[PDB]
Order: structure tokens, then C-alpha cells, then sequence
């Protein structure tokens, strides 16, 4: 009958979902809505189109096909999302990582996570950024951005069953309320279920992320960003020696990769609640004011018994139920201790920005100034337990209200902490030339209470960090460029004199070049890096059980990354990395490399789909990673080895029968089911990769 | 009568494409029975589609049942 057509002109977000899997724009490198290529820095954004087709059960699985991050820490558990950014880590087994532009502060074992379906984009950025976030591990820093309304309907639910008994549903519905489009919200939720890899542990998890946005005009947003995660159990996160693993056990066999020296009774539970908006609104053409808060309560209970080694290790030298068996026996049993933790934690954030865009000759500006403030505590209510804490075992309940004073001990300790800090910077354009340069001060207060002593050490810091960087932009789109950037992060440790030490720094000098056209959705991305940390805390000359600062460690390399919407059925994403970490003056691993952290690491995947012919609607997909050989602990000992796994992808449109959107598909990771180690921190501490995962699929866009 | 918005996707890959709906009229202006007939090439607009042929609205009280209307999206092309 009728007839109507349609017509174009473009524009993403770096709040927003992006066009295709490659993101065009981001925003966390420079707090400002900024095109990748325009970024005097590294940055990475992998999509939720990109991760809701490996259906990854955490935004560390979905780091997987990203440069300069391991992401096999811990191997095949998923308690916490700790990165290793260019062989370097936060301190104490903590993680640096921030949710919508603020950061998610723990401590200790009180750590919180945000689940991937709530998750829009999961950005990774490289290198120092004090500059812009004030404390920080140097080179590394992971920023997620949550979903948010939309102005068009959303209702969809999804269905997830796969290997080791796991069940998933799942819930995204988004909506305007008014007819103007004014007021809209989104309500995300899930409920996991699924036995850890491991034995006789399951983890079970149920998240809902209601938003609500509000728009009186057009130069104004407001959204109200919360997120209620309860987990009763959290799954695996023990121990296991290399004498049974990398390397094998006397008898000549291995341990089994779902292996576990943890009691039936172990739980690990962890409780997350936050709150906060992010408002936005433009004044006029060149000034436009942001501003993002947020507080969140977390808590994490544990009743854990981990294995600390075989007793033939250096490790439990001092033990006696180790130390009183037949030299024989020894290489066949391990040791085992235990923990039983209660954290509760507050942290609240604010960060109000003030984007201010003018003239000048023919330079333009884009000139952003603002004030952070960050507050955190921590309440621990900890008990351990030493050598002797648990009974051996060859290669069974515990009683955990034990506390034996002759083998375990209080650790009842509240850390606070706290961080204000201002900063500049102007995003300096002259036709063809674009200069990145900032700066940030920061007074960087922390108390520690040892509740169990008395005992109470505090300290404040004034660190002063900036960045620098030039970018050519070739009207063709390639883009090079190269920049300084600083960094620096408090110690929570204390020396000899009884005072915590001072800030580590972290300096880093990058050159590289970024491909971002015009014509294809294409982001080939390709650098080179020296990182150094200095004033890492070392030990001491003098034979002591303190430690001494004036360290350094170097981390120097190229990455090479590229994500593409090559046809309009084909999509490749891939990368290269290249990482020589080492340790430059240390008082005893000098001439090391950091253990956990690989030389080499590729990453190559790729799906197909079908649109005409019988078909129509298919999509398949394949890919690999590579991870390099790695030494399992500071000593350089011994050697994790390299892996290389292979995922798989078939889902079917269920378009081509009514149902547009609506798929159901099936995922496999570690096709071939490979038995692999993913590393080791030390002799004592080793992880088994993940084993064939497949997870069969349904999602429903009603 | 609105138009629908181009998918993001195709308004990346300078693609197109047509999409032929059929529909109800419920008594009071708005729409119902939305179907999808034909759609070269496949899952790319039709959500799109639908969407858009919601805030539709014309004459309440003369409704009518099956009624196709058949769009074309484009790209300038330079
Ligand atoms: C929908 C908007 C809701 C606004 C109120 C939510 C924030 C309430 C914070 C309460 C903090 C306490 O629970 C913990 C302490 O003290």
C-alpha cells in the first residue's frame, strides 16, 4: 500500500551503549566525552554487545580478550576482579577498581564487584592516573560504566543453563514514563546459581540494578544509579601447592583440576548496597557542570581453611605436624590454615567536574576543573589460624569456633581512609594538534586501628601528580601520539620506626598510534611503554621483620589491540601483548620479574552471520587466547606454563520466526577442555584454570 | 505519523534495507497487531520498526484490521 523512508547523521556516547563492539568514544581517560584516537593515553572499552556472547560470569572473564591484564590472578575463581594492569597490582591482594567514574575502595577481603549484565561498557585504562583519580596503582585501572534508561522500550528476560550445574535468569527492562520522554528508568536483576569448578563449593548470586533517569530539558540529566548485590556463597578460593599442579606429586601423579583442600563446611559470603546519581548539566555553550556521587555499605563474612603448601616447603619449615612425619611422606601431604573474617565497610564519593569550552587564537579549549572527595572505612573482626591450625592431608568438617591460643590468633583491625583532591586540565586543540596536559594535588589522610593492641598508626600525604601528551590527527583518522603520566599510592605498612612509609610513585612514558576512521565502526590501537615504580617497600639488609622502602620496579612493552565491525557480518576482535616487568632495585629479587605477570599474551576471535540463504540468522563464532610461561613466585623459582584456550559461538536469530532480537544460542569456553595452571604467587599459592565451561542460552527481547 | 529511528548498527555500516509491517487500528487512534512481513535484510530494523510504530496516532474511532505499509531506509550515499 503506503510507503515511508528514513535518513542519517550520527553521534555516540561514552555513557551510552556504542554503535558496534568497537567503541568510538570514552570518557574515562580524560573525564570528558572524548573520542579514542583524542586520548593522549591507552584505553580499552569492552561492549556489553561484546561480552553478552561469551556470557562471562564476571567482568574479569570479560577482560579476557584485553592487552597488558591477566586476568587468571586467581585462575578460576571469581570471589574477586583483580587485574594485574602491566605486571602491576594494588597492595595486599587488593583490587583498583572504579564503577561510573568513582571508585569501589575496599580493603582487606571486604571487596565488592559489580555483575557484567548490569554492566554497559567494562573500560580498562593503562598506565599512571593519579592525574585524574588520585591514588592508584601505577598503569592500571578499571572503570565500568552501569546501564542506564532508555528513551525506546526494553523488556527482556534471559534464560542461562550450562556445565557444573548452573542456572541463570536474568531481567533487563528500561522504559520512558511520560509520552515527552521525560522521565524514564531501567531495572536490571538477576539470580546465579552453579557449583564452583572445584568440589563441594557453589556459588549462588541475585543483583538488582534499578536507575532512574530525569530530563526537564534538554541540557539536563540527572540518574539515580543504585545496585543491591546479595551472594550467600561466593565459591572456591583456596590454595594449592605446585607439588600437584605445575610440577607433579612423588607418586607421579597430579592433582584434579576440580580439587579441594578446603573443608565441606567452608563459606565465603559478601553483601553489597550503593546508591548515587550522576548529574549533568549544560549552562551553554561553554560551560557545562557534571557531578557524580555515591555511598555504599559491604559486607563479607568467611569461614575459610586454605592450604598453605605441601609440608616439604620452605613455608611450613617451622611447622610440627608437618615437621613429624617420614621424610618420605612429607612430599605427599599438605599443610593447611585457616581464617573466619566479619567485615562490614562505608565508602562515599562525590566528584563535581566543571567543563568550560572557549577560544582563544584559532586553539580551542576544553578546560575541566574539579574536586574529589572519597571516604572509606572498614570494620575487621578477623581470626587466623598458624602452621599448626589444621590437621595435614594426603593428595571432613572443622570446627571453626576453635580459637586455640596455641595455634591461632585475633585480628580485629578498622582502617580508615580518606582523600580529597582538586585538579586541571585543558584539552588543547590547534587545527591539527591536540595537547592533553594536567594536573592534581592530594591529601591522601589514613588511620589504622589495631582494635587487638591498641595500637593505632595514622598518616597523611600531599602528592602532587600531572600528565602530558600530544596527538597528531591525520584528517584520515590514524592518530599518533605519545604522553607522561604520574602516579602514586599510599603504604598501609609500617617500618622500624614505627611510622607507615611513604607513597610509592609510578612514572611512565608512552608512544604509540591509534586508528579510528570515519567511513567503518574500526579501532586498531597499537603503543609502547616504560612504566616504573619507585619506593617499593623491599626487604632488610640488616636482617629484620621490617621492611624498607627506596625500591623500584620496572614494567616496559607494547600492546597491540583491534576491535571491528568489518562487514556487517563479520565482527574481529584481537590483540598482542608484550610485557618485561622487573625488578630494578630490590634488596632481594633484583633482576626478577614479578610473579603472575607474563611476557607474551595474544588474543584472536571472530563470529560470522548469516543472512540470506536457509541460514539466515545463524551466527557462529570462534576464538583463542594465549597466555604466556610465568614464574610462580618472587624467587623466580619455578615456572607456570603457557596455555593457549578456544572459545565457540552458535546462536540462532529467532527473527526469522516472529521474534526479532530474540535468540538462543550456545557458549563454550575452553572448547578442548584444557587442563591447565593459570599461575602461581608463590610455590604455595597455585590455581587451576577453568575447565570446558559450555552454557546453553535464551534471551527474550519481548 | 512519526518515522522510525535508523539502527545504530546499519547508521555505522552505511548499510540499508526494507521492511514490510502489517497492523490493526485500535478505536481511538493508536495502533495493534503489529506483524513484520517481509524484511530484506534480516534482524536489523525490525525492532526498530516496532518502536516507532508506537507513538503513532491519526484518526480515533475509524479503525481498520490489516493494513500494510512497506519502509525503506537509506543512506545520503555521499
Ligand atoms: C530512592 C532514593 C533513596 C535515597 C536514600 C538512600 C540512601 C540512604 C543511606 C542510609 C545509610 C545507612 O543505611 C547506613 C549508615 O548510616
Amino acid at each position: 500500500t503506503i510507503t515511508v523512508t528514513a535518513a542519517p547523521a550520527p553521534q555516540e556516547s561514552a555513557w551510552g551503549p556504542a554503535a558496534t563492539i568497537a567503541a568510538r568514544q570514552s570518557a574515562t581517560g580524560t573525564k570528558t566525552d572524548t573520542p579514542i584516537q583524542k586520548v593522549p593515553q591507552s584505553i580499552s572499552v569492552v561492549t556489553a554487545e561484546e561480552m553478552a556472547l561469551h556470557q562471562p560470569k564476571s567482568v574479569k572473564e570479560a577482560l579476557s580478550y584485553t592487552p597488558g591484564v591477566s586476568v587468571g590472578t586467581r585462575g578460576a575463581s571469581n570471589t574477586y576482579d583483580h587485574l594485574i594492569i602491566r605486571g602491576f597490582a594494588a597492595e595486599g591482594q587488593s583490587q583498583n577498581n572504579y564503577l561510573n567514574g568513582l571508585k569501589l575502595q575496599g580493603n582487606f577481603y571486604n571487596d565488592a564487584v559489580i555483575d557484567p549484565y548490569m554492566l554497559e561498557r567494562a573500560e580498562i585504562m593503562r598506565g599512571p592516573v593519579s592525574v585524574l583519580y588520585g591514588k592508584s596503582s601505577p598503569g592500571g585501572l578499571l572503570n565500568m560504566v552501569s546501564k542506564r534508561p532508555t528513551t525506546e522500550p526494553l523488556k527482556e528476560v534471559q534464560f542461562k543453563a550450562g556445565t557444573d550445574s548452573l542456572f541463570q535468569t536474568g531481567f533487563d527492562f528500561s522504559d520512558s514514563l511520560d509520552d515527552d520522554g521525560v522521565y524514564s528508568y531501567r531495572l536490571t536483576g538477576l539470580a546465579r546459581s552453579a557449583n564452583a569448578q572445584q568440589k563441594g563449593s557453589e556459588e549462588q548470586r541475585y543483583a538488582i540494578a534499578p536507575a532512574f533517569t530525569w530530563r526537564p530539558d534538554d541540557k539536563t540529566n540527572f540518574t539515580f544509579l543504585s545496585y543491591f548485590q546479595n551472594e550467600p556463597e561466593t565459591g572456591y578460593y583456596g590454595w594449592l601447592p605446585k607439588e600437584g599442579t605445575v610440577e607433579p606429586l612423588p607418586n607421579g601423579k597430579r592433582l584434579p583440576t576440580d580439587f579441594n583442600e578446603g573443608a565441606k563446611n567452608n563459606t565465603y559470603s559478601r553483601n553489597e548496597k550503593m546508591v548515587g546519581y550522576s548529574f549533568d548539566h549544560e549552562f551553554n555553550d561553554t560551560f557545562t557542570v557534571r557531578q557524580n556521587l555515591r555511598f555504599a555499605e559491604n559486607k563479607t563474612s568467611q569461614n575459610s581453611v586454605y592450604g598453605y603448601g605441601v609440608c616439604s616447603d620452605p613455608a611450613n619449615a617451622y611447622s610440627k605436624q608437618c615437621a613429624a612425619l617420614a621424610p618420605a611422606d612429607k612430599g605427599h601431604y599438605l599443610a593447611r590454615k585457616y581464617v573466619v573474617d566479619d567485615e562490614k565497610l562505608q565508602n562515599f564519593s562525590v566528584d563535581t567536574q566543571l567543563q568550560s569550552k572557549f577560544a582563544t587564537g584559532d586553539i580551542d579549549h576544553t578546560l575541566l576543573t574539579g574536586v574529589d572527595f572519597m571516604r572509606m572505612r572498614n570494620d575487621i573482626n578477623a581470626w587466623f589460624g598458624y602452621d599448626d591450625s589444621v590437621p595435614l592431608l594426603n593428595l571432613t568438617d572443622f570446627d571453626f569456633n576453635a580459637k586455640d591460643p596455641a595455634n591461632s590468633g585475633p585480628y580485629r583491625i578498622l582502617n580508615k581512609q580518606k582523600q580529597t583532591g582538586v585538579y586541571v586540565q585543558d584539552q588543547a586543540q590547534w587545527d591539527k594538534v591536540l595537547v592533553t596536559l594536567g594536573g592534581r594535588y592530594d591529601w591522601a589522610d589514613q588511620e589504622s586501628l589495631n582494635r587487638v593492641a591498641g595500637t593505632t598508626d595514622k598518616r597523611d600525604d600531599k602528592q602532587f601528580t600531572w600528565r602530558g601528551g600530544v596527538n597528531y590527527l591525520f584528517d584520515n583518522g590514524v592518530t599518533p601520539y605519545f604522553s607522561y603520566s604520574e602516579s602514586f599510592e599510599p603504604s598501609s605498612q609500617v617500618g622500624k620506626d614505627g611510622n607507615i612509609f611513604a607513597p610509592s610513585k609510578g612514572k611512565q612514558y608512552e608512544v604509540g598510534v591509534k586508528y579510528v576512521p570515519e567511513d567503518r565502526p574500526i579501532v586498531v590501537t597499537g603503543a609502547v611503554y616504560n612504566l616504573t615504580k619507585t619506593n617499593n617497600l623491599m626487604a632488610d639488609p640488616e636482617g629484620s621483620f621490617f621492611s624498607v622502602e627506596g625500591g623500584e620496579i620496572r614494567a616496559r612493552g607494547v600492546e597491540i589491540e583491534a576491535k571491528a565491525a568489518l562487514s556487517a557480518s563479520v565482527n574481529v576482535v584481537g590483540s598482542y601483548t608484550y610485557t618485561d616487568a622487573e625488578y630494578t632495585t630490590d634488596t632481594t629479587y633484583k633482576g626478577n620479574t614479578p610473579a603472575q605477570v607474563p611476557k607474551h599474551m595474544a588474543s584472536l576471535w571472530a563470529d560470522y552471520t548469516f543472512f540470506d540463504g536457509p541460514l539466515s540468522g545463524l551466527t557462529l563464532g570462534t576464538g583463542g587466547r594465549y597466555t604466556g610461561s610465568s614464574y610462580g613466585d618472587p624467587a623466580n623459582s619455578f615456572k607456570v606454563g603457557s596455555y593457549t584456550v578456544v572459545d565457540a559461538l552458535v546462536r540462532y536469530d529467532l527473527a526469522r520466526v516472529g521474534m526479532a532480537g530474540s535468540n538462543v544460542a550456545l557458549h563454550v569456553n575452553n572448547l578442548f577442555d584444557r587442563e591447565y595452571v593459570a599461575s602461581c604467587f608463590n610455590t604455595y599459592g597455585c590455581f587451576w584454570g577453568a575447565e570446558r565451561q559450555v552454557v546453553a542460552t535464551a534471551t527474550f527481547r519481548f | 505519523r512519526n518515522q522510525p529511528q535508523y539502527p545504530a548498527r546499519a547508521q555505522a555500516l552505511r548499510i540499508e534495507g526494507q521492511v514490510k509491517v502489517k497492523f490493526d487500528v485500535t478505536p481511538d487512534g493508536r495502533v495493534d497487531n503489529v506483524q513484520i512481513l517481509s524484511a530484506k535484510p534480516a534482524n536489523m530494523f525490525e525492532r526498530e520498526v516496532k518502536n516507532a510504530m508506537r507513538r503513532w496516532r491519526y484518526e480515533p474511532g475509524k479503525p481498520g484490521s490489516g493494513i500494510v505499509v512497506n519502509i525503506l531506509f537509506k543512506i545520503n550515499g555521499t
